[PDB]
């Protein structure tokens, strides 16, 4: 009850990929402040899921009830649980 | 990333 997970999040080329993880920070700075964050991958090639966990409960259960579905204007949107 | 549309969170 203290992380937050999405899903159907796949990789992007250069001059975007720091995008990325950088509007991850932007985007939950309004909850707070993230002190974890990791990016999987399949063996060295494009994920589809990241792990973001914060330093307190009220952050994590927030920021799922508040980001619930990315709108990154591409196909289909996100799952944050 | 920068000073434009939160085009990353459904309301």
């Amino acid at each position: 009850d203290s992380v937050i997970v999405v899903d159907n999040v796949p990789q992007v080329g250069p001059d975007r990929l720091e995008k990325l993880k950088n509007v991850i920070h932007k985007i939950f700075s309004k909850f707070g402040k993230i002190t974890n964050d990791f990016y999987p991958e399949e063996d060295g090639k494009t994920k589809g899921y990241i792990f973001l966990e914060y330093a307190s409960p009220a952050h994590a259960v927030d920021a799922v009830k508040n980001a619930d579905g990315y709108k990154l204007d591409k196909q289909h949107t996100f799952r944050v649980n | 990333d920068e000073d434009v549309k939160d085009n990353w969170d459904d309301d």
